[PDB]
């Protein structure tokens, strides 16, 4: 009998990952505060990473890299891009962003505004944190006084026919306890119901595809699909029919490239390969397309929720790859790897 | 702070030694009470009979 | 030349004494019965030894030490073993009954009747010194005599030898080795009193030595004997700068400037490359760059925390054997390309190298493969403090029910200095945090 | 931390206290005359903890012998190993304590204790540094009972600061002599939560249904209990008298076993249960099994707080730490989260007619079940005043026994306490 214990009650994925432990029979669930545990399912914030691996006699795995936060909160990422050799200021998949407290990035960011300015570029950027639209600097920084990014929006989006409308690609992807980084083959676009509207920032439900924002604002929710979720199948469908290529050529070789980078910067740092505890963790990877379809990060997202119907099939994905790996019993992946020679 | 660390140590002894000596009190007063109450027996039976 | 004075408190402190001082005896050329062929100068001298060894008229090199145990059977051994004519009779004091694994007992009970005995033997010790740099102090944290008996004694040393250096070799609980359920108690209960009086204290997890012991000498179940002749090494890496001649941590001052910029967070992690078995009939020698590179993985550590997660205040690197500056910095180089090593913001980035050309000495018939080269990193690093955070944890769950507490206070102890202690270690726990995560 | 001066009590005390004596004696090489003829250093290196050094290097257990009745002790002079005891160390009355406390704790017992005490300072003064005491007597008769609790209270007042032990065997209907046996053992109960450190509860019911369902015995003596009895007190005091890191002394078990004061009440456990070959695996299953235990009481009823297991023998100690850390992981639930590594391991390398074997000390929160079927078999007779007339004839009163009573059922909700926390 392994044993776990599960210590954030609001996850969805990790209550049905904890639901097919105990249906194997094989896995017994402890009381929260026992030490005496092969799995911590952990919580989200201040995980006692340094009580882990001083068990004698027991194997423990934990659901989390300790160091993840780096890539996955918003201003944690920016820097990281810039001060990485390997990803670099001159990274060509991640937006124009920096950094701004109400150290800071302002009188940096005001140099590049003023070059768009000068040559009459299109100049609206997006204020975001862990939400407003402007083409006008004072703006952006009145509303955050009253720790940020401001980056670069994306002003020629793909957009999606019938409707006119915009959308971002979720990745699921799973790095296990050897550091093999798998990309769930399931992803799902997160679509706007209201079409595109390049002159009216003001209102936000045509700029914003977030699963909450649509489904109180919009009054298109459901329209074109079921919530407004487009799976690949479809997707994919629409980009022969209407583009002539494919979703492995057009969007998901570059969206493979983004995850590698991403998470082969942070290895030397996250790893847990000769630790005297082991880590794995589920990452939501979320893309912007534009209408040459080259693809852009937006964020990665560290404790992700599934789309309904991915939800069976990616849980049970997690035990067999993640879990099982370790503690083994009595593919859904592609296993992103490359070893190119220079 | 190391004598009155002695001191409550020498109290908590005191009181130990109190306790036990209520317990020896105790004690003889039950072998008085069942010598008493033999001795009022005897007593009680020499003068009915008388 | 300057003295140095080490004190061994309880059996821990004792039975790794023991071993360190046979270490240094191989080291220096020294033989069981104290002659040292080698001293040209007969009954004194002022050489780089003289800090651990006197001198008699007749060439016997003595150790300045002083050996203590509130029971008699561990000091007996020394008394009848091997090294018995190293030591006079009066440098190796017993008490009749020792602490039951109690720091109240140690401290209070026991610690009262046999502290003026203690000082007075030090203090015989101390009048053959021409410049006392201060001591040394080896003791575990879990032990009643370790724990309680040390922490009064470090209190004495402040007040009758206000001006000196105390260092610390402090053994922390394990477990696997453990023999007290209460020595999360007695480890906060020392870390509380003794905080104030040492300069700098080198924590050793027995965890860490003990599957070090089975990883990289095949021991499938270590004993004390095992881990006690790996910790003496890491020991003897540490003082070997007090012992020979050279220019870095040359005095027992230096290792508070080198390593302590903070007074509080005056705990060091040691890392010790490489640990290979005798047993191995065919071992590939390493490299400056291979023991260097093993001083940043934490299977070698002292202490199991992760450095990638904290930062560094100050860094020193100690080799032994055949090493030159070029392949320490050429070593160096490929290391800061690859690791994450992050010093704060105040202190230069940067490494201070101690080389001494003899190679580690080894115990004949012992566990330790003779290597060519091996080194010893002393780091003060953040990340010491996950070993604060696990003590602290056992002490909450136990102190929450007030579990064997009647055990302390039955030996005069107030319930209040288990919650003052406690608030000191969360000051601490807080110290690191703010010295060591980023907002 | 060395010598322990040992008193046995009464019938019972004295029959298990004389098979004590036989099974160390012959685990460290002493023959009937007290001459040494074994075979290794570690017989003799501890030896100081349980005999005295006579001349011409003879061993004699530092061991008081008392009863009410000479019948008993006679019967020890003539058993096996008779003349090893010191003969001024015999201390008996006539009069017997006719299977009642008040006798054994208030009147014969009274008469009789200060010449015991001479004997225990005789005993107590040559000691280089006594540790404590042990008593091995019954609950349930009159002298081991009444006149054990008596010299307890007695030996508190003259040695405070040293350690009390007992070997306390519980009665039980299956093995009875009388019907006031639950009286005597509630009243000696009140006496052991104030005035013991560290008490082995060896229950008669246990031993009757391990002789019986176990052991094939259709008809179990008390010689059959017996020998489950010495050979639990040989694995308990293995450490005490064998070089060793953990629980070496009556002082350092405790800190261990006692986390408050008044839950001091130990359920022994051995494997294997005797009347060709055990492995590590089996040795550790077997002596964390309900049948295994000598305290009638069911362990998946309460919880451990703190757990010794010592095993003795040739065998390998990573095996051992392997199993011992695979019982508390697969179990875990039944050791209580707020004592962390509450569980500690000795190894010994002398075993006792066997290869190997495992003895087990836990107090477990399940010992309530014990005190509380105690309690029932009291109050049953109590509410009627039966059989009282046998104490008030002696000087006691009612109240004594509601004290008693109420004493007992606080150790109950105590148990009960922390089973539940
Ligand atoms: N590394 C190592 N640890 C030891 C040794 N001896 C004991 N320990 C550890 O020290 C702790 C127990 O403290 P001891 O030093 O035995 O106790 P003490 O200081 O003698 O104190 P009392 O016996 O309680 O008076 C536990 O964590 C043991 O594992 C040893 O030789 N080496
Ligand atoms: N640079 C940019 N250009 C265009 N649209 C952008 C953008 N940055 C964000 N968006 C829009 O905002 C959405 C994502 O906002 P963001 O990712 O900052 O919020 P969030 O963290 O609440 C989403 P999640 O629930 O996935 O974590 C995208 O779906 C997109 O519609
Ligand atoms: N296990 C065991 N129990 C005994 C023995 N002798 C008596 N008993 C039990 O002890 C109790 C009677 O007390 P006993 O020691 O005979 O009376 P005492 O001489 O007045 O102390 C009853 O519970 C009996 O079941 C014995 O040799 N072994
Ligand atoms: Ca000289
Ligand atoms: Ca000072
Ligand atoms: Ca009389
Ligand atoms: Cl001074
Ligand atoms: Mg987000
Ligand atoms: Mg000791
Ligand atoms: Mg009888």
């Amino acid at each position: 009998m392994y044993t776990f214990v599960v210590r954030d009650e609001n996850s969805s994925v990790y209550a049905e990952v904890s639901r097919l432990l105990l249906a194997t029979g094989q896995w017994k669930r402890l009381r929260k505060d026992n030490p005496r545990f092969n799995l911590m399912l952990g919580e989200r914030n201040r995980l006692p990473f340094g009580r882990l691996g001083h068990e004698p006699g027991l194997v423990q795995l934990v659901n989390y890299y300790r160091g993840a936060d780096k890539l996955c909160r918003k201003a944690s990422l920016v820097k990281l891009i810039k001060t990485s050799p390997e990803l670099s200021e001159s990274c060509t998949w991640f937006p124009e962003s920096y950094v701004i407290y109400p150290t800071d990035e302002r009188e940096v960011f005001l140099a590049a505004y003023n070059r768009r300015r000068e040559g009459r570029e299109g100049n609206v950027w997006i204020a975001k944190s862990s939400i407003l639209i402007s083409s006008e600097a004072s703006e952006l920084l009145d509303f955050i006084d009253e720790v940020h990014v401001i980056q670069k929006y994306l002003e020629k989006p793909l957009l999606l026919e019938p409707g006119h409308r915009k959308f971002d690609i979720r990745s699921w992807v799973l790095v296990d306890h050897l550091y093999n980084i798998y990309l769930y083959r399931e992803g799902v676009l997160r679509t706007s119901s209201e079409p595109y509207n390049s002159a009216n920032f003001q209102d936000k439900t045509c700029h914003l595809t977030n699963h909450c924002i649509q489904k109180e604002y919009s009054k298109n929710y459901g329209r074109y699909e079921e919530g407004n979720e487009m799976f690949f199948e479809e997707f994919n469908q629409y980009l022969m029919d209407a583009l002539n290529t494919t979703l492995e050529n057009s969007i998901l070789l570059q969206i493979k490239h983004i995850i590698r980078s991403c998470l082969m910067c942070i290895e030397p740092a996250i790893s847990t390969k000769h630790l005297h505890y082991q880590s794995f963790q589920l990452f939501g990877f979320d893309f912007m397309v534009d209408e040459e379809l080259k693809v852009w990060l937006i964020e990665v997202n560290g404790a992700p929720a599934c789309a309904q119907k991915l939800y069976a099939e990616l849980c049970q994905g997690i035990v067999d790859v993640a879990i099982s790996s370790v503690f083994p019993l009595a593919s859904i992946f592609i296993k992103l790897h490359h070893h190119h020679h220079h | 702070k190391l004598e009155a660390a002695e001191e409550r140590r020498k109290y908590q002894e005191a009181e130990l030694l109190k306790h036990l000596a209520e317990k020896r009190e105790h004690e003889r007063e039950v072998i008085q009470k069942a010598i008493e109450e033999n001795n009022n027996f005897i007593k009680m039976a020499k003068e009915k009979l008388a | 030349m300057r003295e140095c004075i080490s004190i061994h408190v309880g059996q821990a402190g004792v039975q790794i004494g023991n071993a360190c001082w046979e270490l240094y005896c191989l080291e220096h050329g020294i033989q069981p019965d104290g002659q040292m062929p080698s001293d040209k100068t007969i009954g004194g001298g002022d050489d780089s030894f003289n800090t651990f060894f006197s001198e008699t008229g007749a060439g016997k090199h003595v150790p300045r030490a002083v050996f203590v145990d509130l029971e008699p059977t561990v000091i007996d051994e020394v008394r009848t073993g091997t090294y018995r004519q190293l030591f006079h009779p009066e440098q190796l004091i017993t008490g009749k009954e020792d602490a039951a694994n109690n720091y109240a007992r140690g401290h209070y009970t026991i610690g009262k009747e046999i502290i003026d005995l203690v000082l007075d033997r030090i203090r015989k010790l101390a009048d053959q010194c021409t410049g006392l740099q201060g001591f040394l102090v080896f003791h575990s944290f879990g032990g009643g005599t370790g724990s309680g008996f040390t922490s009064l004694l470090m209190e004495r040393l402040s007040v009758d030898y206000g001006k000196k250096s105390k260092l610390e070799f402090s053994i922390y609980p394990a477990p696997q080795v453990s023999t007290a359920v209460v020595e999360p108690y007695n480890s906060i209960l020392t870390t509380h009193t003794t905080l104030e009086h040492s300069d700098c204290a080198f924590m050793v997890d027995n965890e860490a030595i003990y599957d070090i012991c089975r990883r990289n000498l095949d021991i499938e179940r270590p004993t004390y004997t095992n881990l006690n002749r790996l910790i003496s090494q890491i020991v003897s890496s540490i003082t070997a700068s007090l012992r020979f001649d050279g220019a870095l941590n040359v005095d027992l001052t230096e290792f508070q400037t080198n390593l302590v910029p903070y007074p509080r967070i005056h705990f060091p992690l040691a890392t010790y490359a490489p640990v290979i078995s005798a047993e191995k009939a065919y071992h590939e020698q390493l490299s400056v760059a291979e023991i260097t590179n093993a001083c940043f993985e934490p299977a070698n550590q002292m202490v199991k925390c992760d450095p990638r997660h904290g930062k560094y205040m100050a860094c020193c690197l100690l080799y032994r054997g055949d090493v030159v500056p070029k392949d320490v910095n050429a070593a160096i180089a490929t290391i800061k390309t690859k690791r994450s090593i992050q010093f704060v913001d105040w202190c230069p980035t940067g490494f201070k190298v101690g080389i001494n050309y003899q190679p580690p000495t080894v115990v004949p018939g012992g566990d330790l493969a003779k290597v060519q080269r091996a080194v010893c990193m002393l780091s003060n690093t953040t990340a010491i403090a996950e070993a604060w955070a696990r003590l602290d944890h056992k002490f909450d769950l136990m102190y929450a029910k007030r579990a064997f507490v009647h055990w302390y206070v039955g030996e005069g102890m107030e319930e209040g200095e288990f919650s003052e202690a406690r608030e000191d270690m969360a000051a601490l726990e807080k110290d690191y945090e703010e010295v060591g995560v980023d907002s | 931390m060395r010598e322990i001066v040992h008193i046995q009590a009464g019938q019972c005390g004295n029959q298990i206290g004389a098979k004590f004596w036989e099974v160390i004696s012959d685990e460290h090489g002493i023959d009937p005359t007290g001459s040494y003829h074994g075979d290794s250093d570690l017989q003799l290196e501890r030896i100081n903890v349980y005999y005295n050094e006579a001349a011409g290097n003879k061993y004699v257990p530092r061991a008081i012998l008392v009863d009410l009745e000479p019948g008993t002790m006679d019967s020890v002079r003539s058993g096996p190993f008779g003349q090893i005891f010191r003969p001024d160390n015999f201390v008996f009355g006539q009069s017997g304590a006719g299977n009642n406390w008040a006798k054994g704790h208030y009147t014969e017992g009274a008469e009789l204790v200060d010449s015991v005490l001479d004997v225990v300072r005789k005993e107590s003064e040559s000691c280089d540094c006594l540790q404590g005491f042990q008593l091995t007597h019954s609950l349930g008769g009159g002298t081991g009972s009444g006149m054990g609790t008596l010299l307890i209270s007695k030996i508190r007042e003259e040695y405070p600061d040293r350690i009390m032990n007992t070997f306390s065997v519980v009665p039980s209907p299956k093995v009875s002599d009388t019907v006031v046996e639950p009286y005597n053992a509630t009243l000696s109960v009140h006496q052991l939560v104030e005035n013991t450190d560290e008490t082995y509860c060896i229950d008669n019911e246990a031993l009757y249904d391990i002789c019986f369902r176990t052991l094939k015995l259709t008809t179990p003596t008390y010689g059959d209990l017996n020998h489950l009895v010495s050979a639990t007190m040989s694995g308990v005091t293995t450490c005490l008298r064998f070089p060793g890191q953990l629980n070496a002394d009556l002082r350092k078990l405790a800190v261990n076993m006692v986390p408050f004061p008044r839950l001091h009440f130990f359920m022994p456990g051995f494997a294997p249960l005797t009347s060709r070959a055990l492995t590590v695996p089996e040795l550790t299953q077997q002596m964390f099994d309900a049948k295994n235990m000598m305290a009638a009481c069911d362990p998946r009823h309460g919880r451990y707080l703190t757990v010794a297991a010592v095993f003795r023998g040739r065998m390998s100690m990573k095996e051992v730490d392997e199993q011992m850390l695979n019982v508390q992981n697969k179990n875990s639930s039944y050791f209580v989260e707020w004592i962390p590594n509450n569980v500690k391991t000795a190894v010994c390398d002398i075993p006792p007619g066997l290869k190997m074997s495992a003895t087990f000390i836990g107090n477990s929160t399940a010992i309530q079940e014990l005190f509380k079927r105690i309690s029932e078999q009291f109050t049953a007779m109590f509410r009627r005043k039966a059989f009282l007339h046998w104490y008030t004839g002696e000087g006691m009163d009612e109240m004594e026994f509601t004290e008693a009573e109420s004493n007992m059922n606080d150790l109950v909700s105590e148990y009960q306490q922390y089973q539940d926390a």
